[PDB]
């Protein structure tokens, strides 16, 4: 085949560490040439390397990275011309000491934009453990974000576990009062308190002096602990989300999970579960949930690529015999996948021989139009038709170097054929639809000292904060009214504990209020008629249920159980009840754009927000990726992160571009 | 893309480079508005903006500005002087800041160093302000084609200040020392050639190659070159004294060079043009090669000369003695 | 090396050698009569 002679190479120094990046890259359908896909690589007489460069800037003549070593030679203050210089520091014993990055770059570069965080520990005789950290502002105020209270030795300590031990994570977004603990170490409670008002979007979190004698002040009346027995095994015997959410769990001969029950918040706890099938690599076969449907999985058994999944209410269920859906899969040596079908009309694909995707037609829904910052109606029934999802195509092209140049498409059924291209920098990753801006230079000057983008979708506003962490927002708003805001609170472990939203302007005065907690999402939608509603991790990956305190549904009832098909890519497709009929269905390209969006019932749409690459979507159509997050119309995080330095070159490089080609979205 | 520049420029000019007479009656400005005083003894323009004067080293910053009012003395006050000094500072650093940030530094232009940049191209801040308002030609079809050369000659500049990873004192005491370079012309901002280019060659070299400091190697041209024509001639004593510097600078004899000196016949002995160094060290190079009499180095010229046979012979037995003394350095 | 001019000395023989032949042969006001001494080695043993 025309893949052949596309090797990798790897060519060294004489003390032995390899100089360039070689590979033999050929775009197929101009095979003439097979591009210089090579890169320098440089390292000093430590053999630690000093540079490296993407190719199109060496005839450029200007350098792209920056590194600093103590003796033993270890990095310290680092820089790249998308990351900027940056540090971490550490003791002798690598406790961490401080934190600073966001300089400029004239080179006299301003520290006063440092957004600092340093650290604090125990003394003698205890052994130097930290007990805190705190902020600091650049140039200015140090704030405590957090206590590590160690326990001491009591009885009460033993009885607990808790013998030194952190009793007291008072933190960003209040205190965890870790307060029991087993003997197999696992934690057995622990008083997960907010904030005094969590949705007040600036009270500290921050716990400065003597003691919580002060910060009662600060931390919740929401206490809503945590609390957990477990196995010897240490797999959970049951936990409880204090609030009344409570779970249990069984497992075969061996360990695998057979059956689980989950007790929504106060009621009584039910199995998932009505028949099990598994794989022998532990991987699944033939399930039944509550849902009574027959599902089942096929695939190459050397591989589990599936071939295929089949669903059907079966006969003798309680709604009979009832084919649902028959997807086939079709994929290449490696294992890319090449084309998929289903029944109850094809897609097909293609890449690089960098396996770098360039093509990926098939069918999506007529009406949805072109893709923009949005969510369209879905299909209201599910159609029985056999043609609304038309026929396309659509494509993909790239940088040289790691990043994007355009998506470009055709829809020959309605002639709704367009082009997306991206603008992109004369000398970093900093790039964007160039409708945006279409200078290539002015470009560069829209991100932040840290690369985060200086603000939002179009110019919307935004503030990034320490622990890098977009903190406020103005997704859209009309006449730049702050009642169409967010803000979001964290946990030092950058847990999205709460958001809090308006949209009520002249509007329905619900303030998009929603809690996240263990096991728990409470969206708390306040103040019309409050819409105050819990929903639990049924999983994780996950079925999924609601429960009304108030804003109650109309012809729906409370703690409704219903699965979902988190596909071969994690991706929510399909939805389904305890009685096998679709709530929806829903497909998205690469891209992350919809395909497809289709629902049996309207106001459905309020109860379904995980979806494409499993994960879940903030308001516009972006995804809460889950660290970072997901711009669909651009196709791309909308958030950096130079941690990706392991992985690759580009602060917004997505994913090996057939995502597929990976297993597992964290979604930083 | 000219438009861009333009559309900062033009506006922020008006905004806030436009010095004024209150800017000049300020609490403590008693009497005569230094606004029109250096609107009579042009400093200032009659939009307000600072005449940029050139930077050298000859001078300072405040040095200049100074001098600016000491030399003719419109208020005899040191304290009104200074603090004068301290708002024509300011205006001065805005003004040329704000054309620093408003020319495309997508040229790939250091904003640090755009002053300087204009200087080589011979024009500076405040002709460029004159160009700015003589059409604010935030439009594509006012911008006169004579505006944008500028760039281009700053495409030029770029392209090779970013081969050299330029220091602004570089350029800086380039245009101030021409006379210490090899050429000191009229238009080399155009004529850019390959002397120039030679001598930025070896300038940087010995940049990088010298045993000190840059800044000592600006002594040694100051403590050589100035001091040789402090007078018309002046420099006797440093003869030995900057030969044992760039030694210092170099690792080679001081004894060696002075007599290199002696033959090419540089009087004063100090040689203290980069070509001048260039060359000197071109010898310590053959020097690192056979470490032969570089007298007799010298002398080699002849050879090529036939016409006599007595220095041939001398010049032969030369070359043996180096093939021995040398020989036996590399085998001994 | 020192081996590198020591072929300069084998010229310095073949001029010496020249020198009697050509110079020598013909301006020997000594030996003017006797001839022979076609060969280097020769005169090694009659004077040399």
């Amino acid at each position: 085949q025309l893949f052949s002679k596309t090797p990798s190479v790897t060519v060294f120094d004489n003390r032995g560490l390899s100089v360039r990046d070689i590979a033999y890259r050929r775009h197929p359908d101009t095979p003439k040439v097979t591009e210089e896909c090579i890169t320098y690589h440089q390292f000093d007489f430590r053999g630690f390397l000093a540079q490296s460069l993407d190719p199109r800037l060496n005839h450029k003549e200007v350098t792209n990275f920056s590194y600093l070593t103590d003796l033993n030679g270890n990095i310290i203050y680092t820089q790249s011309v998308d990351a900027g210089n940056t540090l971490v520091l550490n003791d002798t014993e690598g406790r961490s000491v401080i934190a600073m990055t966001n300089i400029s770059r004239n080179g006299k570069d301003d520290l006063s934009l440092a957004v600092t965080r340093t650290f604090q520990y125990e003394n003698a005789p205890l052994p130097g453990r930290p007990l805190s950290v705190t902020e600091q502002v650049n140039g200015e105020n140090a704030r405590i974000t957090e206590h590590f209270v160690y326990a001491g030795n009591t009885p009460q300590e033993k009885n607990l576990n808790l013998a030194g031990q952190c009793v007291s994570y008072y933190d960003a977004a209040g205190l965890i009062q870790t307060d029991s603990v087993s003997l197999t170490g696992k934690p057995l409670s622990v008083s997960r308190k907010l904030l005094k008002n969590l949705d007040d979007t600036n009270i500290l979190a921050d716990w400065q002096g003597n003691d919580t004698s002060a910060w009662n002040s600060l931390l919740a009346t929401e206490i809503y602990t945590t609390v957990t027995r477990t196995d010897a095994a240490g797999a959970v015997l049951t936990t409880i989300d204090a609030v009344g959410n409570q779970q249990r769990v069984a497992f075969d001969i061996a360990g695998q999970l057979s059956a689980s029950w989950l007790t929504l918040k106060g009621g009584q706890e039910q199995v998932i579960i009505k028949v099990l099938t598994y794989s022998a690599a532990g991987q699944k076969l033939r399930e039944e949930g509550g849902n009574g449907v027959v599902t089942t999985y096929t695939y190459e058994a050397e591989t589990q690529r599936l071939i295929g999944i089949k669903t059907e209410r079966p006969n003798g269920h309680a709604a009979g015999a009832k084919v649902l859906q028959d997807l086939r899969y079709e994929y290449d040596p490696v294992g890319n996948v090449l084309s998929i079908t289903n029944d109850a009309p094809e897609n097909a694909y293609r890449y690089d021989s960098l396996y770098q995707l360039v093509s990926a037609s098939g069918r999506e829904v007529a009406g949805a139009g072109q893709q923009g910052s949005d969510l369209p109606s879905p299909l209201v029934p599910l159609p029985s038709d056999s043609s609304v999802y038309t026929n396309y195509t659509r494509t993909y092209t790239y940088d040289s170097a790691g990043n994007l140049m355009r998506i470009r498409h055709s829809a020959p059924a309605t002639n709704n054929n367009y082009t997306l291209n991206i603008t992109v920098s004369e000398r970093s990753n900093r790039g964007v639809m160039s409708s945006l801006t279409e200078n290539p230079a002015d470009v560069d000057a829209l991100f932040t000292a840290s690369g985060s983008q200086k603000c939002l979708q179009q110019g919307q506003s935004l503030i990034w904060t320490p622990r890098g962490e977009l903190r406020t927002v103005l997704l859209v708003a009309r006449g730049e009214t702050a009642d169409d805001s967010e803000s979001y609170r964290y946990d030092g472990s950058s847990q999205r504990i709460l958001k809090i939203s308006s949209q009520q302007t002249n509007h329905s005065a619900r303030v998009q209020r929603a809690l996240y907690l263990p096991g728990l999402e409470w969206r708390t939608m306040t103040g019309a008629e409050a819409e105050n509603l819990q929903v639990i991790c049924i999983g994780e990956a996950q079925v999924r249920v609601l429960h009304w305190e108030s804003g109650k549904p109309d012809g729906i009832i409370n703690d409704q159980i219903r699965w979902s098909y988190d596909n071969l890519t994690c991706s929510s497709g399909l939805e389904v009840d305890g009685d096998g009929l679709v709530i929806s269905m829903e497909e998205y390209y690469p891209y992350g754009g919809t395909a497809v969006w289709a629902a049996r019932s309207h106001i459905e749409t309020a109860y379904k927000t995980v979806r494409y690459s499993g994960k879940e979507r903030d308001a516009t159509g972006l995804y809460y990726y889950g660290f970072r997050y997901y711009q669909p119309w651009a196709g791309r995080w909308l958030s950096a992160d130079p941690a990706g330095t392991v992985d690759g070159l580009n602060l917004y490089r997505m994913v090996r571009n057939n995502p597929l080609r990976l297993t597992d979205p964290d979604g930083m | 893309n000219m438009v861009t520049f333009f559309k900062g420029i033009a506006n922020g000019l008006s905004e806030n480079v436009c010095l004024t007479t209150d800017d000049f009656q300020r609490q403590e400005l008693e009497g005569a508005d230094w606004w029109t005083l250096l609107s009579t003894n042009q400093v200032i323009d009659d939009m307000g903006l600072v005449l940029d004067i050139h930077p050298v080293w000859g001078k300072s910053d405040e040095e200049m500005l100074m001098e600016k009012i000491q030399s003719i003395g419109v208020s005899n006050d040191n304290n009104t002087l200074s603090i004068i000094v301290q708002i024509l500072i300011q205006a001065k650093n805005a003004q040329e800041n704000l054309l620093s940030q408003t020319i495309s530094a997508e040229y790939g232009v250091e904003r640090s160093v755009v002053p300087l940049q204009l200087r080589w191209l011979g024009s500076n801040v405040y002709s460029v302000l004159n160009q700015v308002l003589n059409n604010t030609p935030t439009d594509i079809s006012s911008i006169v084609p004579k505006l944008s050369e500028l760039t281009y000659s700053l495409l030029i500049y770029t392209q090779l200040i970013n081969s050299l990873k330029l220091n602004k004192e570089f350029i800086f005491l380039r245009l101030t020392q021409p006379n210490w370079l090899g050429l000191t012309q009229p238009k080399l901002s155009t004529q850019l050639s390959l002397p120039e280019i030679y001598l930025i060659t070896c300038y940087q070299d010995w940049v990088v190659n010298a045993n000190k400091n840059e800044d000592s190697i600006h002594e040694y041209l100051e403590f050589a070159n100035i001091k040789k024509t402090e007078a018309e001639k002046t420099l006797v004593d440093n003869s030995e004294k900057c030969a044992e510097l760039l030694a210092e600078i170099l690792a080679w004899d001081a004894g060696e060079i002075l007599k290199a000196a002696s033959l090419l016949g540089l009087n004063p002995p100090q040689a203290t043009n980069v070509f001048e160094i260039d060359w000197i060290r071109r010898l310590q190079t053959l020097s690192e090669k056979t470490m032969i009499s570089t007298e007799y180095l010298w002398q080699m010229g002849d050879l090529t000369e036939n016409s006599e046979f007595s220095l041939k012979e001398g010049v032969g037995e030369a070359v043996m003695a180096a093939l021995k003394a040398q020989g036996d350095s590399d085998n001994v | 090396s020192n081996s590198i001019e020591a072929k300069l000395q084998e010229d310095l023989r073949d001029a010496l050698v020249d020198y009697y032949l050509g110079q020598i042969v013909p301006n020997s006001k000594d030996f003017t009569n006797l001839r022979s001494t076609i060969k280097n080695v020769d005169d090694l043993y009659d004077h040399l």
